[PDB]
């Protein structure tokens, strides 16, 4: 009775990894604090063939590093359990990244009634790698910690450095930006990291709304940015997009 | 409103690299593209090149690549045109265009026109 | 740190001000934890059943 | 290189009538359904000024007498009614891809 | 020894969330019943700025509401574990949606395949299109998507069902130059495209082969057919009922 | 409720009869789960080690 | 005291299925060994309507069969718990597959990256293409995909390997107008594209720099080359080995 | 077994030598696992709370 709970208490690290390998069926991501402690992860960070600021960087981000590393079971016996922990190795570090959010943009004019209302399909993460931009279209391969962006180049596309002209022009003659088109006006809001883009065209009525001051703005026929420190909700037609994270009551 | 000043007419000896200045006042300089258009003496509006001042990104028509070097100064909101190895065929007028793109309203308002006279 | 610009010419907001760490390769590590064995029978049978079920996965 | 042919060369239109100018592109300048043709007007000693953009729309502060029409490889600029102040050279500029090409331009002096 | 079991039992609510925060490394989806119980979640829908009918709907679909809500650990200490539970906040509700499935369509010779299969929902007078597979969850007749990656297309997408090239919308297409035959398992049946010398038979488990497709694109219900054999590969229109275990 | 219409013109099948709930924002709740600590030492040391390993991730 | 431990020990199976259903909110994947043991899975392989080759195949790759099989809860009660386990049923088996890896090919100015990288498998005389990286799981020489969202391309996709502008089947590409350098870590080697002024060196772990790439696209085998420096980036062609721990 | 051809005419490497298994349908099976009960009450109330939360979950 005491020895079974002693077996539980000495082997906390061993029963949890067998459970975590059963549930994920051999291949486990993200790696846990049972699969690898912080001291062992730090001593392994000091071991990798990388420069010193890379080691400091993975020491400051020991949560995102765990969220990018797999751990594949290799050999299990009655008294030994073995698994390869595939810790990430970053090739380049400390080069500027940026996340591109887009929104529908109708070329509204009442002179003729000819609107085409583009949208850019190349939203996602971009980083500088080797003098050329490495672009990540998936929203799951890149993880952010408050100034830092961590991606992977497994299936990442590699675009030239002249894709920044995609931010101010679609038909710029230096890169062909990914664009889908329409033929009638559409209206939706795209919440961003530090704000929200609101496109309001046609007969749609979109009103911004501060948390305390009520309606403070009425969007015209046009695409307008609005910060997450100036408004709190945006109503487009009947959809109430929430620009900020709505605070709620706590629990105990 | 949006206005584009340009440098005065220059009278230059051949073979000298000259600089045309186009000052833009009244809009956001990192949202448009200052195109350069050369009109000769009584002919059409021959295109020269483009500069997007958001990145300083330059491109040319493929007969002005060995002739023009188009630069920006985004802090002074100014476009510059460096003309190298000038001949009698470059005595013309040059225009800077604000050139809203992306399902365009293209070339809204223009510069007043720099007249470069190249002769001995 | 993060500055988010907005370009109304394409209706896109760009969140600049980040610093990269682009994964390029792997770094394997063979971690081998040994069983803290015990000489109660049902717990050992449960652990050996788990070990057998994980062995048949390969 | 999308070369554009603009017709005619010199256009004589009576005071108070309809004047049309054709611009035939050699390739399709349409991009995702809408054309990229801009019609400019240049008085002598003056920079060219936008009149028509997108081959249909009207520029900021342009009266309705100027109108764009057409699609594909054929476009038309229509000026009606005609005044004495609208004497200039007009240009049809393509905007699809590099290099951008300007038409030869029509000089309309009043008949 | 009894105090240890009391610590395990009384602090189960804390030990389980510690476990799924160690395993998931600080961010956990979906929110477990140990993370946010039913009483606390149902008291947290009586507080949101949503409509009363939206409170009514999110009470009857708590499984998908928990499958879209995150839980990010913020402040961990020896006596307090704080985690922000990011519950979904639905903007629109009770509007028509439809799923789209596509199969190759060959003609006498280029084959076409509309490569925009996904979910469509009426959002604000336009259509929110979701091309991913994890963004949209489905209860009995309810479709719970999210608009973080949603594309916005007009209401003219319905013209991409009676004409491949309608002049009011550009349907996403995938062209091919040789004949291709396959089958796509839909929600209530299967689309079977049988072209070239390929032999395709639709068969019901209780009656053997019941029909043989010619060169064409045909539809199969899932209430009278269980398998479809195209060439040599055997698609299962309905889910095969198997054994029962204990 | 659910219907499914087949189109032979484009070889597609549209599954109709659905009603929407589109997520647009997040509603947060800082849930504080206290500890009912007890006055056996290996259990408390295990929990403290788990707490420390959770703390070092941030 | 004893009965609590016997409740945990005689009933580990139901307890872990309850915990894994609570964490995943009613639908869990992959299926664990607590949800379906090896003996029960092996007795379930012999019951599905498949050929004898498929039953021999699926008994050697139970790790991948568990990684594609779901387990959706059906009814939960205080006495019994039932859950439908959705096992994979493979329509076709023992047909060729190949993974496509691609890198920018620059000629000098243009660069063409074939964006259609992913998995390909011969289905019924035409190749099913799987672009997503989560659908297909790879054992020792075996590929296990699913044709739920899979693009049924013709068999003439092999001609895209040797020609961009193949007239039998067009190849979808991404086009750049500027020299771009990169390196793609493939399964049994790595592609290295070194164009422009970028300095790329292939280096062996115990030799230092062993190769200097010129302006071009080259392939390094992982037997001799361990790292590749493109500019400042170090793409590890192999997987670097670290210190073992206990 | 596995080989990898490399074509520098398109800068693409093809890993050939694989054999297929393409999942087309689903084979469902109902597993009804029972409960061994004990006539101490804290564990039973814990299990019944888990059962109640699982029932209200659906």
């Amino acid at each position: 009775i005491e020895t079974v709970i002693e077996f539980q208490q000495k082997n906390n690290r061993l029963l949890e990894i067998t459970r975590e390998f059963s549930v994920n069926a051999g291949v486990t991501t993200p790696v846990s604090t049972y699969m690898l402690t912080n001291s062992e992860l730090l001593s392994l960070i000091n071991d990798m063939p990388i420069t010193n600021d890379q080691k400091k960087l993975m020491s400051n981000n020991v949560q995102i590093v765990r969220q990018q590393s797999y751990s594949i079971m290799s050999i299990i016996k009655e008294e030994v359990l073995a698994y390869v922990v595939q810790l990430p190795l970053y090739g380049v570090i400390d080069t500027p990244c940026w996340k591109l959010h887009t929104s529908p943009l109708c070329t509204t004019n009442t002179k003729e009634g000819s609107n085409i209302c583009l949208t850019r399909t190349d939203r996602g993460w971009y980083c500088d790698n080797a003098g050329s931009v490495s672009f990540f279209p998936q929203a799951e391969t890149c993880k952010v910690q408050s100034n830092r962006v961590f991606c992977d180049t497994m299936n990442s596309l590699t675009l030239p450095s002249e894709v920044n002209l995609c931010n101010i022009d679609i038909f710029n003659p230096k890169y062909d930006c990914k664009i889908m088109t329409s033929k009638t006006d559409v209206s939706s809001s795209v919440i961003t990291s530090l704000g929200a883009i609101v496109s309001c065209y046609g007969k749609t009525k979109c009103t911004a709304s501060n948390k305390n001051r009520g309606i403070i703005k009425t969007f015209s026929n046009g695409c307008d940015y609005v910060s997450n420190k100036g408004v709190d909700t945006v109503s487009v037609g009947n959809t109430l997009y929430y620009v900020n994270k709505q605070e709620g009551k706590s629990l105990y | 409103e949006v206005q584009l000043q340009q440098s005065g007419p220059e009278l230059v000896k051949p073979g000298a690299s000259v600089k045309i200045s186009c000052k833009a006042s009244g809009f956001t300089f990192t949202d448009f593209s200052i195109h350069w258009v050369k009109q000769s003496q009584g002919k059409s509006l021959d295109w020269v090149g483009y500069i997007y001042p958001y990145t300083g990104g330059n491109g040319y028509n493929l007969k002005f690549q060995s002739k023009a070097t188009l630069t920006v100064d985004t802090s002074s909101t100014t476009a510059y045109m460096e003309l190298r190895s000038l001949t009698s065929e470059d005595s013309a007028v040059y225009y800077c265009a604000r050139r809203e793109g992306n399902f365009v309203g293209a070339m809204d308002y223009w510069g007043q026109g720099t007249s470069v006279t190249v002769s001995s | 740190n993060i500055t988010e610009e907005f370009y109304q010419s394409t209706c896109s907001a760009v969140s600049k001000g980040y610093l990269s760490a682009l994964r390029t390769g792997w770094y394997t590590s063979v971690i081998t934890i040994e069983l803290s064995n015990i000489k109660i029978k049902q717990e050992l049978d449960k652990y050996k059943n788990a070990v057998t079920e994980l062995q048949l996965l390969m | 290189d999308i070369v554009l042919t603009q017709s005619p060369a010199s256009l004589a239109v009576s005071l108070g009538q309809r004047a049309t100018i054709s611009c035939r592109a050699s390739e399709s300048v349409d991009n995702f359904g809408i054309s990229f043709i801009n019609w400019f007007q240049q008085k002598p000693g003056q920079p060219p000024k936008l009149l028509i953009y997108g081959a249909s729309n009207q520029g900021s502060g342009v009266p309705a007498r100027f109108s764009g029409s057409g699609s594909g490889t054929d476009f038309s600029l229509n000026i009606h009614p005609m005044e004495e102040v609208d004497t200039a050279v007009y240009f049809c500029h393509q905007s699809k891809e590099v290099p951008y090409t300007f038409g030869g331009g029509t000089k309309l002096e009043i008949k």
